[PDB]
């Protein structure tokens, strides 16, 4: 029952961090088998903020969407909200609804792929699935999840046979040099649980196609949607009956998989790794909220988001503070930018790249360091979950309490890598529980009203901010317009908050802090580093842009 | 039994990972069938189990394989400051891609970024990003779009493995997928021919599905198969009421902007 831990003392570098989006190098110092210091070093710069200068503000969303194709859509949405704010247009109700449904579809697609295809291989020994008894596995599956044909012994055996043929082929492909090959003490699951999870990993590859098709009914295509315009949306067909019927049907299939497979697998895994509820915690959380009923201004977005906005500090769930958009700034002290750029509110943002050398602990990342009232902030599902739970948001109270009771853990156990992973699943279930209501709202609104884009005019000089809570957390785009062109355009992205470097005072970012105390069973195969890093769901193309 | 599926090494350079995402939307076949039965996907950062030195060892094992390999490249190559603004395992992306390209059986550039340079090459090109051919002087099979349809990428891979190099146009794109203008297959073409245009997105003309040319549509100058095959089996941008951006054309970030005008 003790968490495996070696006596290793020395450095560990993991580069590339695989099963994330983008290019990350993690360095840690380890003593007696526990991490004592950490650095999150982002390894690619593209410079979209620089590229945007002087361009047409209408074009911004098309460039910024290419910050990232895993969290596709969300930057087109933030840029659209940003320019809408700058031009002082209030989008029609239908456009708010359609934009928010496309965000919901994105959460479902993105979280399902993350759990199975990015994160699960840190917890699941796929090769051990070959040793499972498929009848025992089917019996277990029947005890922990709804009856389904994909959990039958026959279905699980067919998965085992496919995997056996692949492993015996001599070409292990994506499993080459996996940390679980030959056995690894940090991998706890029974072979039967490995087999159930592996079967669902394969099913999820098919189900994510359906989640993307749902999203594309409203978004035009996935990846990289093409249905938003200044003032609203362009997709009149997405307000109509047959498309929305198909969107509901596909979304119901996806949500059935969330409820039948994702949540039961997540809870099974969590049950075996309860020690991970005491590893990887941080203390401060920020959300801009998402799924607002009034998106006519950034302030109204903050106030009316159904997944509420807020700030928690020092793990104090008794108080959630309002977000002050004036209190956000970014530092560059420990980043690959010119000196002189610390403390900049994003409306005064500066992006002046200056590389030094690999592993320079004075300048070790292409991410800036966003801070809030002097503090690092964790953003994403765990932030949203704690903020919503603290506020008594009834869906989060229900689903969080379900998980707390299943695992016999308090809400405080969620300040951890296990908690971060659980929160991602919790909110996926909650989005699912709301899809029918949100779809009916838009179907009834689209049937009575086909206003989808408001009229607007480009101002000579203005500024604006677009807020969203993307699947990884609090996203903001900030524009200064001058001469009807982009004078400054700054993105501050959730992975910037979570995985950026230290700030001006030398204070660790959330992932750097979370890594302190990580046990290392085998320094040559440091799966424990991956468990925590993956739990933040990093996107380095997002974080650096 | 001695068995071998053709080895594919997939590199991620200056990219957004939207091309990897597009690839896994394939349904003919689904991505699991492709990687279990048709190819051996031997390095792919987004989905591979190994990390760190174990991942780098997997790459080297693939590059040194005696059967050879095909190279898929996602993303442009950032060349400024000796290639140091884009690194994996402490090596410049341009160095690793150059090495992999030199011994590859064939090179497939998935996306506008690897084919032509893409979004990070757009003016003023802070990182001096280049397309693969631009940087290395090697010929590539280009599957552009931002991202390309999985039908075009997986179709090209399967073609290369079973038939040979497909006929390519002057921009290196297979004519099978890129031989026709978007516009020539657009269901709004009868409106275009009748000069029936939406003057704005809020207009009744837009609601009626009139042509989007006055709102910047680049379908008439863009080679792709979007209206013919759709995305995600359900939709494409013009069907969703929005003009084509020209995203499968070289350097479109600069040649097709402003997106809502005819420049
Ligand atoms: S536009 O320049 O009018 N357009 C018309 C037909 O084909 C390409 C260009
Ligand atoms: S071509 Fe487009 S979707 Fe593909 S990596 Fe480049 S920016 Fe991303
Ligand atoms: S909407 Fe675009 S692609 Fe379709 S007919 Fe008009 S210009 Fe051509
Ligand atoms: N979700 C997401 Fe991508 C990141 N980090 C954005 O915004
Ligand atoms: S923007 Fe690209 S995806 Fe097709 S419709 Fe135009 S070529
Ligand atoms: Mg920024
Ligand atoms: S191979």
């Amino acid at each position: 029952k003790p968490t495996p831990q070696s006596t290793f003392t020395g450095p560990i570098v993991v580069d590339p961090i695989t099963r994330i989006e983008g290019h990350l190098r993690i360095m840690v110092e380890v003593e007696n088998g526990k991490v004592k210091d950490a650095w999150s070093s982002s390894q690619l710069f593209r410079g979209l903020e620089i590229i945007l200068k002087g361009r047409d503000p209408r074009d911004a969303q098309h460039f910024t969407q290419r910050a990232c194709g895993v969290c596709t859509y969300v930057h087109a949405l933030a840029s659209s909200r940003c320019v809408d704010d700058a031009v002082k247009v209030s989008i029609p109700a239908n456009a708010r609804m359609m934009r928010n449904l496309v965000m919901a579809s994105q959460y479902l697609h993105d979280h399902l792929v993350h759990f199975y295809h990015a994160h699960a291989l840190d917890w699941v020994d796929v090769t051990a699935a070959l040793k499972a008894d498929p009848n025992k596995a089917a019996k277990l599956a029947a005890s922990i999840a709804p009856a389904r044909p994909g959990n039958s012994a026959k279905a699980l055996k067919a998965v085992q046979d496919k995997l056996k043929a692949f492993v015996e082929s001599g070409q292990l492909g994506i499993f080459t040099n996996a940390y679980f090959l030959g056995g690894h003490k940090a991998y706890y699951l029974p072979p039967e649980v490995d087999l159930i999870a592996t079967a669902h990993y394969l099913e999820a590859l098919h189900m994510q196609v359906k989640a993307a098709s749902a999203m594309a009914i409203l978004g035009g295509k996935n990846p990289h949607t093409q249905f938003t315009v200044v003032g609203g949306c362009s997709n009149y067909q997405g307000l109509t009956k047959d498309p929305l019927a198909n969107y509901l049907a596909l979304s119901k299939e996806v949500c059935q998989f969330v409820n039948e497979c994702y949540i039961p697998d997540l809870l099974a895994v969590a049950g075996f790794y309860k020690d991970w509820g005491g590893i990887g915690g941080t203390s401060n959380y920020l959300a801009f909220g998402e799924f607002a009923t009034d998106d006519s201004s950034p302030e109204k977005h903050l106030a009316t988001s159904q997944f509420p906005s807020g700030v928690i500090t020092g793990r104090d769930l008794g108080k959630v503070d309002n977000v002050d958009l004036g209190a956000i700034y970014e530092d560059v002290k420990y980043s690959w930018y010119a000196p002189g750029g610390d403390g900049k509110h994003p409306y005064d943002g500066v992006t002046d790249p200056k590389y030094t050398k690999l592993d320079d602990k004075d300048h070790y990342s292409w991410m800036k360091a966003p801070r809030y009232k002097g503090k690092a902030m964790e953003v994403g599902p765990l932030a949203r979950t704690f903020i919503a739970y603290a506020k008594g948001q009834p869906d989060f109270k229900k689903v969080v309490d379900m998980v707390l009771g299943k695992l016999s853990v308090p809400a405080t156990a969620l300040h951890s890598t296990l908690g971060r992973t659980a929160a991602r699943g919790i909110e996926t279930a909650i989005v699912c529980a709301n899809m029918e209501k949100w779809i009916k709202e838009m179907a009834d609104s689209g049937a009575k009203d086909n206003t989808l884009c408001a009229k607007w005019e480009m101002p000579e000089e203005s500024k604006g901010v677009g807020l969203a809570d993307a699947p990884r957390g609090a996203l903001s785009h900030w524009i200064r317009i001058k001469g009807k062109k982009i004078d400054n355009f700054q993105l501050v992205v959730p992975s910037t908050w979570n995985l950026g470097p230290r700030g001006a005072q030398g204070d660790k970012s959330p992932v750097e802090e979370a890594l302190i105390g990580t046990p290392i069973a085998d320094p040559k195969r440091p799966v424990e580093i991956l468990r925590t890093v993956h739990a933040f769901d990093p996107c380095i193309a997002c974080g650096v842009h | 039994t001695a068995k071998h599926r053709p080895s594919v090494v997939w590199l991620h350079n200056a990219e957004c990972t939207g091309c990897t995402e597009a690839a896994i939307r394939t349904i003919k076949p689904y991505i699991d069938a492709l990687i279990l039965d048709t190819i051996s996907l031997d390095y792919q950062e987004t989905i591979m189990a190994a990390a760190g030195e174990a991942a780098e060892a997997a790459l080297h094992q693939a590059l040194e394989g005696k059967d050879g390999y095909y190279l898929v490249v996602e993303g442009g190559l950032p060349t400024i400051d000796g290639g140091q603004w884009g690194m994996v395992a402490g090596h410049p992306m341009i160095e690793t891609t150059k090495k992999a390209a030199a011994k590859a059986k064939g090179i497939i550039c998935i996306g506008t970024c690897s084919a032509y340079g893409g979004v990070q090459k757009a003016k003023p090109n802070p990182s001096q990003a280049k397309g693969v051919s631009e940087a290395l002087g090697v010929k590539t099979i280009n599957i552009p779009g931002c991202p390309p349809n999985p039908i075009n990428f997986v179709g090209a891979v399967v073609h290369v493995l079973t038939k040979g190099i497909p006929d390519l146009d002057e921009n290196g794109r297979p004519k099978l997928f890129y031989g026709e203008l978007v516009h020539d297959n657009c269901p709004r073409l009868p409106h275009f021919e009748a000069s029936e245009f939406a003057p704005s997105f809020d207009s009744e003309e837009a609601k009626k599905g009139f042509c989007l040319y006055e709102l910047g549509c680049k379908g008439p100058v863009t080679y792709n198969n979007c209206p013919k095959v759709l995305f995600n089996q359900v939709n494409w941008p013009v069907q969703a009421g929005h003009p084509c951006l020209g995203c499968s054309e070289p350097d479109f970030w600069d040649t097709m902007t402003p997106f809502y005008e005819q420049g």
